[PDB]
């Protein structure tokens, strides 16, 4: 109960919709023998389903008027009420991987311009070079903020313009 | 030595059975452009108005309705066959005007005696702004 | 039609219509004053955007008025 | 021997050295990129074999081994469907109850919840209900076991590696010379006799000795594990004489010309097999026998190494008349030194064959339990009309490429081809008129019916209870071809189909095929079809005949086939090239074929398909075609809105993938309008503004970002228009017809 | 086969190997971790 | 009558004249280049403005330059 | 209520895009750089790629993560 | 549902301004065409040269936004 909401372990339309889905799976399950793999598959679907509802209520996800897990994307309402795993943890779990791919792709382009013809090595990726920058870019925020302090991250007004 | 050749319409046409892409009623009111060349040997060229006509030895007279239809004929008569044509401009009052080797020499090569019109003794990046050429009577490009 | 087809497919099509008008018997009595040319490039933007926008507006306004007042 | 084997030993070293250098085929590409237009021109010019080199022999060797690459991929594709027919299917269960068990041969993996796409297709099985109708091929082939599907899947992998070997061998190791390919007399004698003739002789022998005794035992009713295996149907003549009692006479009635004694298993029944809904297989057996004797006879027509037989240079040059000057002189020389001139004639008829195939298979369903499967019937029609329609536009594209590249004005003087160009203004303008005539007098009938029905004047519409425009001629042919076994085809037991009239075939409580009555709504929509095809002809033929020159641009062939324009001059010259006419024709082919498959999918559901109760048979949509196809609003209400209620609420079911692609292709269609409307010089400047922010953070790429080319942004646009357009109708049709049929 | 490894190191081949890597990694994780809507512990 | 005005960044490689499909352009002597020549447009009455000239100029920020003005019966490219 | 809202939204939509249209006509027909040395209007044209690339980031971020959430749903 | 659609409105507002502010700023020229001010506001193109310049003008940069405007509204 943060913004008119309720815990999904406490709401009833959530549990009503769980019983709605398991009803649809079981009336689909009835057409098969109890040994048959079209019934082994559906009972494995249920145990993935029933554990999914158990795990969403375990994490304390917020339901509402429709009985669905609602997310809270604000720190200070997720840090305070124990919901940083909804948005506030994957907003840095993403931005680690995002700037990682950016930094590896940056370092591959920076370390290819001092060559004979760098356009050839954007077709033919230097795999012993590219994987070497791939592994060693794992501390990229530790390397970027040191490059941020110099002035070597931002190229100056050598950049190309039209008519300022 | 060279000056302004005239025309006789007596010169034979290429053997061409006629196309529907030929002249129009503009030839009878505004203008139509006739083209002459001197062919060495009998061979088969393409009409710019679709099809194929065969040229005959000596002079060859042909007529079109556009200027590009004549110059896209000389382009395949000079580059392919190394002939030297010239096309004119005929008005329906009988007046004729000489057009393409207008000083004898073809325009890709210098004649040293043709006058350099429509030039700017300045760089294209040094045009003025359109605020300066505003209210020039009519609408006017800043390159004037 | 004014957005996907552009001008120069249409100017060639009009050149056949000019031919078929200037060679048709008993329609050569009739001749135009302004020469038929295809709509220019900037015009085709405007005419196509106008047909896009009028048909956009009349579609939704028909759906807006009749879905509201149909049940109300 | 003028007709002789002529190859060249080892023209190309088999080496990976040229895979290291992309763009090696062309001079303009082998120097590496400096611009992202390089990697698009790499894939665009890749199979443009006429543009790589000038040597016609080197072109011919490239297209000969690329055809083994296409055949080798088809053999992988066929062997996939037999393998997915074998290991992941219900073809074992389907044969015992082919009325209730839905055909299914694709099974998905249970990972993200996508196992819900494994529907309850029956037969103790879960999987995607397929619609490609392989199970109806296989009952017609008498497969009866998943062992047979597995052995012909391994036979497909073996054949694909043989085809990959053959293209490797006939290019790299021993590649033919030019005059091998220019024996078109020897190619047609071999392809009419050996491919088409001996192929249909061999398949008839499969139908005599395998499929007829298997499917006679299935129709008489035998469980498929109890039927004799088809090699026992060869080694034992006494088994075959039990089913068809004329195998006991052996092959003596053939050589003694007592062919009437083969009347048990080569028949002329006609109509349909009422047990199974399909055509009679003994009818299709006498078909492929008589097809084979026809093509083997026609395969001995042309002259190769002995003086008998015709020569195609003399055949063409003799057929000349007083209206056409030289006649067909010079067409042999351009159909032998130009592949595009071949490819245009080939894609025309091969595309036109596909539409013949589509119309001749709903009406005469050749496979057992094909007609009652309404999902297979809708897909096999719709697919084979589109595959036809693309190939017909490919005829217009590669005929234009002939006019630009391989056309010779020298050798073409006053033949047919020269005289078509010389009156190309009369061709297009009389075609321009008849498109405008068909425009008003077909679609304006719909606007008339819309207006009269909206103005409360239903007696002034064009319908059956109103101003009646009957299809008199097509209703006359249905009165003749149904009465054709009376005296014009006296040896037919029934009609050639059931569309012409008669009674229906009830299989499994569903209509296999009932007669089709044509009305004023069928009149208007057939003239819609005549309209959209004539406009598609208009655009493509304008691109062919004005490929080289016009009154607009006289030097157009010097600019080439695929160029954008000649600039903004002379009013503007956007889309003047012959590429651009087959750009615009794809929309009209899309426009023509959508109305073909809409007129199929609603005439059948209103007037053919549906469940039979022997109590006043009811159709799927209730019988509302002639009642409602007068108006555009009838196509809006009763077809695109009423039948869309199985693709929009199909979530939580196996048809929910079709609901996604229904939104998926509604996206990709509209995504194309970003490309079809906008232009390059916008998007290049926007790239400059974001190269600037990539210059600023030192991530400027070396292969420099450019906007897509003028012809490319059009080609991206029509490709996403067709992909988003067709896959909309794909998912609309299949989510409709799998549920209600 | 050095020229063959250049082909394996071109742009679309590394793209179709790395995308089978990255999808195939996320497919195996989404098998052994069924339906991660929220970061648990 | 279109407005074709060329500039001093011309080098006189005369590719614009060879590309002009209407003989708008010709080559005049001028000392500001090695080839001793600079183009000129004495026939802009005949120009359509199809800009085949400035597809062909090698110089950065094209030396020849076509301004689409008012269109007569010769500028619209009309046989009629 | 349905008509009066939808009317003055499309009327607002056309008027707002004409503000930028006649704003773009300003830079061609009326702008004078010698008159506008260094003011806030010329600094707009000075860092004009920073404007367009940061709009192109916001538009691209929103389109990725609004459509991507609807397709996920 | 109202979270997602206001961001979609925000998408449509930021993208319509992206097209228009680019049409204002690049009305005087780009690197593709550094003298766009010499032609004027509403011109067709600058030919097929320099890679092709369909829809290069600031008019043609304004008209693309009307599609993204009618989308947004
Ligand atoms: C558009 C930005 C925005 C808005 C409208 C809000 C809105 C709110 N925040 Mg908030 N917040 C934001 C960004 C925002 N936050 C960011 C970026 C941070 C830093 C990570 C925080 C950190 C934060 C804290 C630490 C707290 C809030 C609190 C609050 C509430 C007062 C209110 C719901 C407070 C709250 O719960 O209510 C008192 C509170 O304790 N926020
Ligand atoms: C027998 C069939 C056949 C054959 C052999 C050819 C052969 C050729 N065509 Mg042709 N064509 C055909 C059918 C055929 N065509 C048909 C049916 C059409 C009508 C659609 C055309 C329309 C056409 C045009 C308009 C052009 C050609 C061109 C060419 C030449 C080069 C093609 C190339 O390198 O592209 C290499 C291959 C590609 C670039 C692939 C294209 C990508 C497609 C469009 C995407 C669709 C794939 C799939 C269906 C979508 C799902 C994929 C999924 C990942 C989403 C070559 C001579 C070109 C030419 O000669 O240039 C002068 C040319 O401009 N053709
Ligand atoms: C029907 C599918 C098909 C087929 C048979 C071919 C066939 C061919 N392509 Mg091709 N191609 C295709 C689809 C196809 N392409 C598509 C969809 C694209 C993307 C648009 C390309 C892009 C492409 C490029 C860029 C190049 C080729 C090349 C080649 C030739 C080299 C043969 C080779 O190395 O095989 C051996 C390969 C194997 C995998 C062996 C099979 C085991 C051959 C004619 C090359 C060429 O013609 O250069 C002269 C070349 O450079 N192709
Ligand atoms: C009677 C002999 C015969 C037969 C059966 C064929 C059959 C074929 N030819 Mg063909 N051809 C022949 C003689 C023959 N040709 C002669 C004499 C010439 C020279 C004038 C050519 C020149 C020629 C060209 C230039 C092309 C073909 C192509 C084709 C294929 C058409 C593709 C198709 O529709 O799929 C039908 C597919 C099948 C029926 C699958 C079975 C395939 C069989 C096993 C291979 C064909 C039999 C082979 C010719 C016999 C030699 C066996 C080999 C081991 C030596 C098809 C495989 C086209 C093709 O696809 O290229 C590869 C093509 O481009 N042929
Ligand atoms: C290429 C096709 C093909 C092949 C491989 C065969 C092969 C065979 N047929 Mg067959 N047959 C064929 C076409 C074919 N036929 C056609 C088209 C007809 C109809 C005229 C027949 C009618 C026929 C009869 C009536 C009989 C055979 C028989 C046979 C078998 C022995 C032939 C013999 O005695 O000498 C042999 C397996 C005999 C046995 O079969 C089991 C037999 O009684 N055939
Ligand atoms: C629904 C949209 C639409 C419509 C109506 C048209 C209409 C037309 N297209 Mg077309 N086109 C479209 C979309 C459309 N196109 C698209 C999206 C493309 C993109 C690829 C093209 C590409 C295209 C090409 C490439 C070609 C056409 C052609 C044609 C014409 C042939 C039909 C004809 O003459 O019938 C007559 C007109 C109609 C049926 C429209 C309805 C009019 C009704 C029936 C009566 C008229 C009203 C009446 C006079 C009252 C007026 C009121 C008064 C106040 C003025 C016609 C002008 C072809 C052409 O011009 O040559 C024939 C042609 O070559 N179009
Ligand atoms: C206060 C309002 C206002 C004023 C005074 C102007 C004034 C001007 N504008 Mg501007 N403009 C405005 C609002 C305004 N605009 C808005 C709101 C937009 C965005 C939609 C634009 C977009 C715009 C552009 C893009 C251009 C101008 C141009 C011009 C100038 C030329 C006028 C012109 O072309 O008219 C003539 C107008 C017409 C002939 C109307 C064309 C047809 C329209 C779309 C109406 C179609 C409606 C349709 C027929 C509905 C009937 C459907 C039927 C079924 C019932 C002039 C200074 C031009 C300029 O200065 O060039 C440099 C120019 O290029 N304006
Ligand atoms: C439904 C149609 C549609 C769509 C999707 C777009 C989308 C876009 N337009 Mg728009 N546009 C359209 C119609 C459309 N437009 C029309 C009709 C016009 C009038 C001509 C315009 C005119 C226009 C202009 C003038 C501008 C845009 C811009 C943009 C971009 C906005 C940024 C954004 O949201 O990025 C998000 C994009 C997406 C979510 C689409 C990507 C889809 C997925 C994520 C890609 C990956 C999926 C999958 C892996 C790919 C499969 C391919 C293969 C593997 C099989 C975006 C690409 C602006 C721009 O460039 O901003 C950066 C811009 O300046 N457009
Ligand atoms: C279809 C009616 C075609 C008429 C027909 O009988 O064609 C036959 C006639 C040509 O007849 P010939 O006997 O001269 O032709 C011998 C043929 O082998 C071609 O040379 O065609 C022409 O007169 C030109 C046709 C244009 C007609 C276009 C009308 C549409
Ligand atoms: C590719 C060459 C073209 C010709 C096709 C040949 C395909 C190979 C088929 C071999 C299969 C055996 O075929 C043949 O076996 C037996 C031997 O005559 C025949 O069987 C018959 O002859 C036996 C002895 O005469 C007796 O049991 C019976 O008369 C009867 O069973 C079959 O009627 C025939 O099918
Ligand atoms: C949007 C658009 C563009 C912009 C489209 C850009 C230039 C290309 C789109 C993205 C391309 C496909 C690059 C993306 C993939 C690259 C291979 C980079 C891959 C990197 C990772 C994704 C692996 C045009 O260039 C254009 C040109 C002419 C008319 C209309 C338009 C048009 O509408």
């Amino acid at each position: 109960d943060i913004a008119g909401l309720t815990p999904c372990s406490e709401s009833k339309a959530y549990a009503k919709l769980e019983k709605k889905e398991l009803k649809t799976l079981e009336k689909r399950l009835k057409q098969y023998e109890a040994d048959s793999a079209p019934a082994v598959a559906l009972k494995a679907t249920m145990e993935r389903t029933k554990a999914r509802f158990a795990n969403y209520a375990k994490a304390g996800l917020l339901c509402g008027n429709d009985g669905l897990p609602h997310l809270i994307a604000d720190p200070g309402l997720a840090l305070k009420y124990g919901h940083a795993g909804e948005v506030f943890i994957p907003t840095f779990g993403f931005l680690y991987v995002a700037g990682y791919i950016g930094y590896v792709g940056r370092q591959y382009l920076i370390a290819v311009k001092g060559e004979a013809k760098p356009t050839d090595k954007e077709i033919i990726i230097d795999v012993p070079l590219a994987t070497k920058l791939a592994w060693q870019g794992a501390g990229w925020p530790l390397a970027a903020v040191q490059e941020l302090q110099r002035g070597t991250l931002l190229e100056k007004e050598e950049n190309i313009t039209v008519s300022p | 030595a060279w000056t302004v050749p005239t025309l006789n319409p007596d010169t034979p046409s290429p053997i061409f059975g006629g196309s529907t892409g030929g002249l129009l009623r503009k030839a009878q009111t505004e203008e139509f452009y006739v083209i002459t060349w001197e062919a060495k040997k009998e061979q088969i060229f393409e009409m710019p108005t679709g099809g194929a006509a065969i040229m005959r030895q000596g002079p060859n007279l042909l007529k079109f309705g556009k200027k590009e239809q004549c110059l896209a004929l000389t382009t395949q008569l000079r580059n392919k066959f190394k002939l030297t044509p010239c096309f004119y401009r005929v008005f329906p009052d009988g007046k004729v005007q000489y057009l393409h080797p207008a000083d004898g020499v073809y325009p890709e090569k210098v004649n040293a005696g043709r006058v350099g019109a429509n030039q700017n003794m300045r760089r294209i990046g040094q045009n003025v702004n359109p605020i300066k050429v505003k209210f020039s009577g009519r609408m006017m490009s800043p390159a004037e | 039609m004014f957005l996907i087809s552009w001008r120069g497919y249409w100017q060639e099509l009009i050149e056949t219509l000019v031919w078929a008008h200037e060679k048709t018997p008993l329609a050569n009595l009739v001749y135009w004053k302004d020469k038929p040319v295809a709509l220019s490039i900037v015009q085709a933007r405007l005419v196509g955007l106008a047909h896009f926008s009028v048909g956009y507006i009349f579609t939704y306004a028909a759906f807006l008025i009749a879905s509201t007042s149909g049940r109300f | 021997k003028k007709v002789k084997i002529a190859v060249d030993r080892n023209p190309v070293e088999t080496s990976f050295e040229k895979w290291a250098k992309p763009g090696h085929f062309s001079r303009t590409l082998s120097k590496g990129p400096n611009t992202t237009t390089w990697i698009w021109n790499l894939h665009a010019d890749a199979h443009d074999f006429d543009s790589h080199t000038s040597d016609l022999e080197e072109i011919s060797r490239k297209v000969f081994s690329a055809h083994f690459g296409q055949l080798g991929i088809i053999f992988i594709w066929l062997s996939g469907m037999y393998f997915h027919g074998a290991r992941f299917s219900n073809y074992e269960a389907w044969l015992s109850d082919p009325t209730h068990i839905k055909p299914s041969a694709q099974v998905v993996w249970p990972i993200v919840g996508q196992e819900i796409l494994n529907g309850d297709v029956g037969g103790g099985f879960q999987g995607i209900q397929i619609t490609s109708g392989f199970f109806q091929l296989w009952r017609a082939s008498g497969i009866t076991s998943e062992l047979q599907l597995y052995t012909t899947a391994i036979g497909g992998l073996v054949m694909a590696a043989a085809m990959f070997f053959a293209g490797w061998f006939h290019y790299h190791k021993a590649a033919p010379k030019l005059e091998w390919f220019q024996n078109v007399e020897s190619m047609l004698n071999h392809h009419l006799g050996g491919l088409l003739g001996l192929g249909s002789l061999a398949w008839a022998g499969h139908q005599i000795h395998v499929s007829l005794p298997v499917n006679k035992l299935l129709d008489a009713g035998v469980d498929p594990k109890e039927i004799p295996l088809p090699h026992d149907l060869l080694l034992n003549r006494a088994i075959m004489a039990d089913l068809y009692p004329s195998f006991a006479k052996g092959i003596a009635p053939f050589f003694t010309l007592n062919w009437s004694e083969y009347s048990d298993f080569l028949t002329f029944k006609g109509g349909l097999n009422p047990v199974t809904g399909g055509l009679w297989l003994s009818d299709t057996a006498h078909h492929h026998v008589a097809i084979a004797v026809l093509f083997l006879v026609a395969g001995h027509m042309y002259r190769t190494n002995w003086g008998i037989g015709h020569s195609m240079k003399e055949i063409l040059e003799a057929h000349r008349g007083p209206f056409t000057g030289e006649g067909h002189v010079g067409l042999y020389e351009i159909l032998t030194t130009s592949w595009h001139a071949q490819l245009a004639i080939n894609l025309a008829l091969f595309g036109s064959l596909s539409i013949i195939v589509a119309h001749h298979m709903y009406a005469m369903p050749p496979y057992p339990y094909l007609a009652t499967d309404y999902g297979t019937q809708l897909s096999l029609f719709t697919h084979h009309t589109w595959i036809g329609g693309f190939c017909i536009v490919g005829a217009g594209a590669h005929a234009a490429i002939f006019m630009v590249r391989d056309y010779d004005p020298t050798n073409n003087y006053n033949n047919l081809l020269d005289r078509v160009i010389r009156h190309r203004d009369a061709i297009i303008s009389h075609l321009n008129w008849v498109c405008i005539f068909l425009g008003f007098h077909s679609f304006g009938l719909y606007i008339h019916n819309d207006t009269m029905s909206a103005l409360g004047r239903p007696q002034d519409m064009f319908s059956d209870t109103a101003i009646q425009l009957q299809p008199v001629f097509a209703q006359w042919i249905q009165n003749t071809h149904f009465l054709a076994p009376q005296l014009t085809a006296p040896n037919a037991l029934a009609a050639t189909s059931l569309t012409w009239g008669g009674d229906l075939v009830a299989v499994g409580g569903k209509v296999a095929m009932m007669p089709i009555s044509l009305g004023t709504s069928d009149f208007m929509v057939h003239h819609i079809h005549a309209f959209t095809i004539h406009v598609t002809v208009l655009i493509l033929l304008k691109g062919v005949l004005f490929a080289r020159s016009s009154r607009l641009i006289p030097d157009k062939a010097n600019l080439g086939f695929r160029f954008p324009c000649d600039g903004p001059g002379r009013g503007g010259t956007c889309q003047v090239s012959a590429w651009d006419h087959v750009f615009l024709g794809l929309f009209w082919m899309y426009n023509s074929l959508s109305i073909v498959i809409f007129h199929f999918s609603w005439k059948m559901q209103s007037d053919v398909w549906g469940t039979v109760t022997a109590s006043g048979v009811s159709h799927i949509t209730g019988g509302n075609f002639a009642q409602s196809a007068n108006t555009i609003n009838g196509w809006l209400r009763d077809f695109l809105w009423a039948q869309s209620s199985q693709v929009i609420q199909s979530y939580g079911s196996a048809l929910s993938a079709y609901g996604l692609i229904f939104l998926g292709a509604h996206f990709v269609w509209a995504f194309s309008l970003m490309f079809l409307f906008s232009g390059r010089g916008y998007w290049q400047e926007l790239i400059e503004s974001i190269v600037w922010a990539h210059n600023k953070l030192k991530v400027a790429p070396a292969i420099q970002p450019r906007a897509l080319s003028i012809t490319q942004g059009r080609a991206v646009g029509v490709a996403h228009y067709l992909l988003g357009g067709i896959a909309t109708t794909w998912s609309f049709f299949l989510a409709r017809i799998i549920s209600v049929g | 086969m050095k020229d063959f490894t250049t082909y394996l190191s071109t742009a679309p081949v590394i793209a179709t190997i790395w995308f089978t890597f990255t999808a195939g990694l996320l497919i195996e994780i989404n098998r052994y971790f069924p339906d991660p809507l929220v970061f648990s512990f | 009558a279109h407005i074709v005005k060329i500039y001093d960044t011309c080098i006189g490689c005369t590719q614009c004249v060879r590309a002009c499909p209407l003989d708008v352009l010709e080559m005049v002597p001028w000392d500001g280049c090695k080839a001793s020549q600079m183009a000129s447009a004495p026939r802009t009455e005949d120009c359509v403005g199809c800009k085949r000239c400035e597809t062909a100029c090698p110089t950065d920020f094209l030396s020849v330059r076509v301004y689409l003005g008012s269109e007569s019966t010769r500028s619209m490219g009309l046989s009629y | 209520q349905a008509a009066l809202y939808t009317h003055h939204q499309y009327i607002a939509g056309f008027i707002m895009c004409g503000a930028f249209a006649h704003g773009a006509i300003f830079f061609i027909r009326d702008y004078d750089p010698e008159q506008n040395k260094g003011n806030v209007l010329a600094r707009m044209l000075d860092h004009k790629e920073a404007l367009i690339s940061h709009l192109s980031w916001v538009s691209l971020f929103l389109g990725f993560h609004t459509l991507g959430l609807y397709v996920h749903n | 549902g109202d979270f997602l659609v206001h961001h979609a409105i925000a998408l449509g507002l930021h993208t319509t301004t992206l097209i228009l502010v680019k049409g204002a700023l690049d009305a005087r020229g780009s690197k593709l065409m550094p003298d766009k001010k010499d032609f004027g506001y509403s011109f067709p193109c600058d030919g097929p040269g320099r890679g092709g310049t369909c829809d290069i003008s600031a008019y043609d940069a304004f008209y693309l936004a009307v599609f993204w405007m009618l989308n947004t509204i």
